């Protein structure tokens, strides 16, 4: 009845000093009268400093605080693959609730060394630039960084679309289950987004954990942890997961704020310190696992949107140092229209080689380096004036290759297409052409192969990798095609 | 061009049923409630389940 | 210093940080009860202004307020350590606060072993209950009183609202 | 129910309401208020005490004084009868024209609509200003934030927007003078009257004016926005409206919140800014939308705090901005009213993937060309056009035509433009510039494009000359 | 009522009454109806205005081979 | 003695002991938390209540719970069996191969060894890597902090050193992966495993690994520091050893301290810090030494928040060091690895004496040229050229060659670099730059100097770079 209940000792600021229920199991989400849950974070003796899920407007004091007697868990399952939920795994989709009714403590930890297994994986993005230059393997926490839906977000889509190929393929590792933790992203933003993902029907292998620009702060805050709990499920259940946290900048904000409101200070940048732990605890749980975990993965794509490219920015520094690289995107370039827009100098996978795909590596590995120089002379050299043809070419060629790393948004690829177009540049074929025509070339080039060199694609696909032979066929394609492509 | 033509009807029958549901429901609940306590046995069913707490939660 | 002794209820301390002193103090020397009754007495022995309201009047010198409010009067038979704690709450101004210490206290030898569950209407009514057995039901029967819609309601006691609450 | 003044430390009025503590957000009207002083429950501090906020002035706060719960948040007129009317925050004729009655009054806490309940997919509200739509596509339900040179007929323009849009579109308007200069609003008042955008004769104006000027205490200044919202939702859903919500000036919101926070025992985070800044912001932002029926499109005067926009507050704001407007003196100087510098008239949601490619491209061509022409403004500044070729001449000329062509005359500031204004549907608009791009009208007078709304009247006008 | 199904009954017979009125369940009344009238009309705005109770028929033509 | 947890406000665990409080620092075993929840007494809060700290986290705790003093501070397994193992604080097998069965136990506390009991003035441990030794020669048994933004190949670099050096080194080593990505530690593990130096067949290795990862609750990360110390001390003195002590990252440690400082009911500090930072460190760093009994050359990786050094914590840090490796984010940013700011990475320990003057001087000229050279760099940067002095040009270029010459690619990590470019034994190093000082090389390239090893080969590369 009210058998064992407690009275809201005080309330103001969404911080419910709660009298009673005293023997609360720690970090129990409890329930107040108001429907509302809170989680009893703070056990002071005489009261519970209670972080309130939902908000204090509702609230009236002395109100019954019921144990919920439950420690924070979030629902876990897979029926959310095909769903949008709020952070508590309750829908918001309005389809009624998810079939996923299993729950799982978000209070979980990142596995040990032995559990884990290192990468050697590729992990395909369908974004050429990305898998090539910031080559991706599965399990990895890596920073997606870019400045104000500068297509930042777009990226995630192309990859997801790329995972389509896997989940729509049959992948036993590449079948990357996407968990989209949407942090702070306004309802419109999300609503909008979702609408697309569903359209991308990628939603089927996709969870969307949703903290829009409406949430109570812990909720926004919580959302990743929710996601965190879930993705490890796949990972550990062999299944290969992808989580997009977008973005922790907001989460942190909420969280600091949460502290602050809790009249708990912060440190640096007004941010508390173990927000480092926050991200660590959050992110370390994304990993590439040993076989005991079905080998699986939770590949973590945290997103931090640089604020003004600022990263020295303590929390960014933090995240950066956690991530095994960053993909910084050159937003002005984006704005130059360049989509992708990348700041590849500022895009790194320190890793590099464990994370790549041989098909691509065969042209791209080599290219990356070569580009290292092109780019290098794009920047290094910088006048009006010409150098030598080599470099001049490198610039021209490079520039061509630049188009190639673009990808009019929402258009990822399977590996051979990428490699294909790349072959064309690397192997000298389209140094020739111009950007205006690159883009065109590619279109044509694809329809050409699409029609024709499906064989070859077949091959490349087969080996997952190039063959000189395939190359020889390629060689022909490009040359000939190239000729067809203009004339 | 056909589809729009059927879908109004569906979508209206969906919205209509909710608007009958909420209005039924609200009017329904707002009429009948009170007579409940004059069943003291709504506190006897509290006592009943409460005696099957009171034996049967120990 | 001492070591912890706390009569059943027991409390949380804090304006009962004193209570707890005597939840060890009274308790020890087991004039637990002497004082237990003292307190009761005190309560109304207290309640009227005088040399008490004295304090309020800031300008009355606490120093001698104790020697007046407690000298002749609060030692009228409130003394053991009882006047001294009076004279402590006195100093420590916890005099206006004292009722609550009694409150707090008084659930003590009896009510020390109180009755809690939060239960509709005039809910529990601090008594005593033995958790192994039911005690609950009994009580209810005793009465066919309280108020339960005005007093605690069919929403708690049996969800009048809940059926609303699903939607 | 009653409250006592238990503590006044300013307008944080510690009220002890002792007949329970009505949920935070409840409006109380304080009893003993000659100056009907509403307190909003902010915290239930306990002790049957709440911390409450004056949204009004004080004195004669004779202690223990009696305070009355209205049992709800502040209730304010909702319903159409507000149009043409200026109410204070607390929903009362500061038009000083007797009751701004409505039919329904509303407790003004009412927040963040469900994501599904929107038509989750939003759509440009057609302004008709060529430049406007073109450069910053304005979304029904959206937040567009108006950065802009001062007094430049920001207002003039705005008035005109009401005319074209709130008129031509079903657009209604709300003016929320948040912390504005009462005086400018006064001036404006007369201006509005004058402009006829507001009308008295009939109060069937498109705009209800709500002012919660500098005069208000922050809570009031802060809150005039929810109020304004509360109506706008009313119209939006209820009157199905595309409401135009002029929230003028949002900075004053931020400012109002931020101030209180500290005092409010809330850490007002970075820069002083209320730690909730975003949440405040968010909860509010989520109320701005094309729901299903109606859109509340927020036309946001945005003072550029510290002209700084990394400025956490603006940073947040960015999230809230679909389309961003900086009004530009540079342009203005060119006599071009619109004074819009278009490069600052964007929508983040620009793309051809998003803002689709003719528009975009024509535009791309335009921003580029105009700039390129601007590159030439430096280049020409040296070399003269003589040293440039006709594509440059062309571009210049076109750019220039285009330049003029963004100029659309004004009924209002016949003083600035020189005359009565127009209206321009989009197809014609883009076509217009596209046409100029086709160079069609040779470079038959380009000053023709000056202060002409549709492109044709200029073509025609070029002819009357030629 | 809390032989709990009696609260379902409590509701249910007022469903029984309401559904055993006309329109099935009504008493929603004209105010509901103006609301309906808008969204039912407003639907048509998105959606076109003709054969929402009959079959629409269509036509097939060409300009030129430009 | 027993307490019951009375307040849990996070992993600051307030235990009210209902009777006797053992002195502060007693490791307590919580009666209930099988999640071996050591609480370390932190404060005697008064009235038999202690503030104790969970190392661990807390969810599920009933406010109530009984805590039984483990009766001492932490006892940890010590001795050699910790070599080739992953120990946490408690020396548990994060090797995950079962225990780290020792004889010896330890209070993870240890204190500063007597000043006289230290060695007084140490002797250079050369650092191999040309740039490095040259400008920063180290002392055998030295404490070096490597300031550097983590993870910039920062971490890579340390590993590479380890590679060169720790390999080159015999003795033993202690490795503490604190707060670092478990993921990297995982790889590393396997890498060591692989290396077989993490012997897969010795419980030992030659290296003990101690971990206090980021994802941990603070106490664990915090305290692993003492632990690691205890072990290394164990080896240093007891095993008489030349221990190498690798720490990544003290920054996270320091941070851990600071983070708690607030929660600890203390004031945090400037920037939030632990205001006790200094005492903590002073005492800690003084726990560190190379006494006579052995020597610990401790290579301590330092993440420097936002690379702010200025930032008081690093400001403090400096005291503790006697060799600083200050990495230039800019140089790193030039890709240039070596990336160091070496006019900031310092040792007074470079000497005309100890390092002989040649080296030394060669360096002084270098330090100098470069030091001047930066100064302009900026001016000229915008202020372009020539209506100037071209002797300067000479230095600039030269500086640049030298600059490049410091660079050596990440030899091993072809995965990161694809490049090799070796280590330069010291005379060859001195020679190298000296030769550049002789400036003969100067009509030559610039990236020849980049990412290599022996100047001869670099020269070779110069020629070659000259096509």
């Amino acid at each position: 009845d009210l058998e064992e209940t407690g009275r809201v000792l005080s309330i103001g600021d969404g911080i419910a000093r709660v009298h009673g229920l005293r023997n609360v199991q720690a970090e129990e989400m409890v329930e107040f009268s108001s429907g509302l849950k809170g989680m009893s974070l703070n056990l002071e003796p005489d009261n519970v400093g209670v972080v309130v899920f939902g908000n204090d407007k509702l609230i009236k004091e002395g109100d019954i605080v019921k144990r919920t007697g439950a420690i924070v868990d979030v629902p876990v399952g897979e029926e959310l693959l095909g769903r949008v939920v709020d952070a508590l795994g309750n829908a918001i989709d309005g389809k009624g609730p998810i079939g996923s009714k299993a729950r799982r403590r978000v209070g979980l930890k990142a596995p040990g060394i032995i559990p884990r297994i290192s990468v050697r994986e590729p992990m395909q993005t369908g974004i050429k630039a990305v898998d090539s230059l910031v080559p991706i393997g599965r399990g990895q926490r890596e920073l997606i960084i870019g400045d104000r839906q500068t297509g930042k977000t777009s990226i995630a889509i192309d990859t997801i679309i790329n995972q389509k190929r896997f989940n729509d393929g049959t992948d036993e590792k590449k079948k990357l289950y996407c968990i989209y933790v949407a942090i702070g992203q306004k309802r419109s933003t999300v609503a909008q987004l979702v609408k697309r993902l569903t359209d991308a029907d990628a939603m089927k292998y996709t969870i969307v954990v949703s903290a829009t620009a409406s949430d109570a702060a812990p909720l926004q805050y919580l959302a990743p942890y929710s996601g965190c709990s879930m993705g490890e499920y796949f990972r550990d259940n062999g299944k290969h997961a992808l989580i997009i946290y977008d973005d922790l900048s907001k989460q942190a904000v909420a969280y600091r704020q949460m502290s602050l409101l809790l009249r708990r200070p912060p440190g640096r940048e007004a941010y508390p310190g173990d927000v480092f732990y926050l991200h660590s605890r959050l992110l370390e749980r994304a990993a590439k696992m040993n076989d005991a975990f079905g080998g699986g993965s939770l590949t973590a794509l945290p997103v931090i949107e640089t604020q003004a490219g600022d990263v020295s920015a303590y929390i960014p520094t933090n995240v950066i140092s956690i991530t095994d690289g960053q993909i910084f995107l050159e937003t002005e370039l984006f704005y130059k229209g360049i989509r992708p827009a990348i700041n590849v100098g500022l895009s790194v996978s320190r890793v590099g080689s464990a994370a790549q795909t041989r098909a691509m590596k065969q042209v791209a590995g080599t290219m990356k380096l070569e580009l290292a120089q092109y780019r290098e002379v794009a920047a290094f050299a910088q006048f009006g004036s010409d150098l030598d043809a080599a470099t001049q070419q490198l610039l021209s060629r490079g520039v061509r290759l630049t188009e190639l790393l673009k990808q009019g948004q929402y258009s990822p690829m399977a590996i051979e297409e990428q490699v294909a177009v790349i072959y064309a540049g690397v192997r000298g074929y389209l140094d020739k052409l111009e950007p205006s025509k690159i883009t065109k070339f590619e279109n044509a080039f694809l329809s050409h192969v699409i029609s024709q060199h499906q064989a070859l694609l077949g091959k490349i696909r087969t080996d997952g990798k190039i063959s000189e032979e395939s190359d020889a066929k390629l060689k022909e394609i490009v040359t000939n095609f190239l000729a067809g492509f203009e004339a | 061009e056909v589809k729009n033509r059927l879908d109004y009807h569906i979508s209206v029958q969906n919205m209509m049923r909710q608007k009958e549901q909420e209005h039924m429901i609200n009017w329904v609940e707002k009429r009948v409630v009170q007579s409940i306590s004059a069943q003291q046995e709504k506190e006897t069913i509290a006592k009943c389940i409460a005696d099957l707490k009171l034996l049967s939660k120990k | 210093f001492a070591k912890l002794v706390r009569p059943p209820v027991q409390i949380y301390g804090i304006e009962g940080r004193y209570a707890t002193a005597l939840y060890s103090a009274a308790s020890k020397q087991n004039k637990l009860e002497q004082v237990e009754k003292e307190l009761l007495r005190v309560g109304q022995i207290l309640k009227e202004p005088k040399m008490a309201a004295s304090l309020l009047n800031p300008y009355v010198k606490r120093s001698v307020k104790v020697k007046s409010l407690s000298d002749m009067t609060a030692k009228e038979k409130f003394s053991p350590l009882t006047s001294n704690l009076i004279n402590l709450l006195a100093e420590n101004g916890r005099l206006t606060n004292t009722p609550a210490v009694i409150s707090a206290f008084s659930t003590m030898m009896s009510v020390h072993r109180g009755e809690v569950p939060c239960t509709v209407t005039t809910a529990s009514a601090l008594d005593e209950t033995t958790l192994t057995e039911l005690k609950t039901v009994l009580k209810s029967f005793l009465s066919k009183g309280q108020v339960l819609k005005l007093e605690v309601k069919i929403d708690p006691s049996i969800m009048g609202g809940m059926i609303v609450r699903i939607g | 129910t009653t409250g006592r003044i238990v503590a006044v430390i300013g307008a944080v009025v510690d009220v002890q309401f002792d007949e329970g503590l009505p949920p935070i957000l409840n409006a109380l009207e304080v009893q003993g208020r000659e100056t009907r002083l509403v307190l909003e429950v902010a915290q239930h501090l306990g002790e049957s005490t709440v911390r409450t906020i004056a949204m009004d002035g004080t004195e004669g706060l004779v202690r223990g004084q009696k305070v009355l719960d209205s049992g709800a948040p502040i209730r304010i007129p909702v319903g159409p009868e507000t149009l043409g009317r200026i109410m204070n925050v607390i929903g009362e004729p500061i038009d000083e024209r007797g009751p701004i009655k409505t039919k329904q009054f509303a407790a003004i806490h009412a927040e963040a609509p469900e994501f599904v309940e929107m038509s989750v997919e939003q759509e440009i509200l057609v302004t008709g200003i060529k430049v406007v739509d073109l450069l910053a596509p304005y979304a029904k339900g959206g937040k567009i934030g108006l950065f802009g040179g001062a007094g430049v007929g920001k207002t003039v323009l705005i008035m005109e927007l009401i005319n074209n849009v709130a008129k031509a579109h079903g657009g209604y308007s709300v003016f929320a003078g948040v912390g504005e200069r009462t005086r400018e609003g006064n001036d404006l008042y007369h201006e509005m009257i004058e402009s006829g955008v507001i009308n008295l004769k009939d109060a069937t104006s498109k705009v209800a004016l709500v002012y919660g000027q500098m005069n208000e205490p922050p809570g009031a200044r802060a809150r005039v926005a929810l109020t304004g919202l509360t109506v706008a939702e009313y119209f939006r859903d209820q009157e199905g409206q595309d409401v135009l919500l002029f929230i003028d000036n949002i900075f004053r919101f931020t400012q109002a919140g931020s101030e209180v926070s500290a005092l409010l025992g809330r850490i007002p985070s970075a820069v002083g800014y209320q730690p909730t800044l975003a949440t405040d912001m968010g909860t509010m932002q989520e109320r701005i939308t094309t729901t299903k029926k109606g859109s509340i499109t927020s036309v946001q005067a945005i003072y550029v705090p510290a002209d700084d926009l990394t400025d956490p507050a603006p940073a947040t704001t960015f999230a809230h901005l679909d389309a961003t407007t900086v009004l530009s003196r540079a342009i203005a100087e060119l006599g071009i009213y619109p004074a819009v510098d278009p490069l600052d008239s964007t929508s983040r949601i620009m793309d051809p993937n998003i803002v689709g490619s003719e528009h975009y491209d024509v535009a791309r061509g335009v921003q580029k060309i105009l700039q390129d022409y601007k590159s030439l403004q430096d280049i020409i500044a040296i070399l003269g056009m003589d040293e440039l070729s006709e594509e440059d001449k062309l571009t210049v000329s076109r750019a220039r035509k285009i330049q003029r062509f963004l100029s659309q005359p004004f009924q209002v500031a016949e003083v600035f433009t020189g005359h009565l204004g127009k209206l321009v549907p989009l197809k014609e608009t883009i076509k217009g510039f596209q046409q100029i791009l086709a160079g069609e009208y040779d470079h038959l007078p380009e000053q023709a494009f000056y202060m002409v709304g549709p492109i044709e009247e200029a073509v025609a006008k070029a002819d009357k000359l030629a | 009522l809390d032989p709990v199904q009696k609260l379902f009954v409590d509701k249910i017979r007022e469903y029984r009454t309401k559904r055993q009125t006309s329109g099935g369940p009504v008493d929603a009344g004209p105010e509901y109806q103006q609301d309906l009238d808008r969204e039912l009309f407003k639907l048509k705005q998105m959606y076109g205005k003709a054969d929402m109770n009959t079959f629409p028929n269509f036509t097939f033509e060409d300009p030129k081979f430009e």
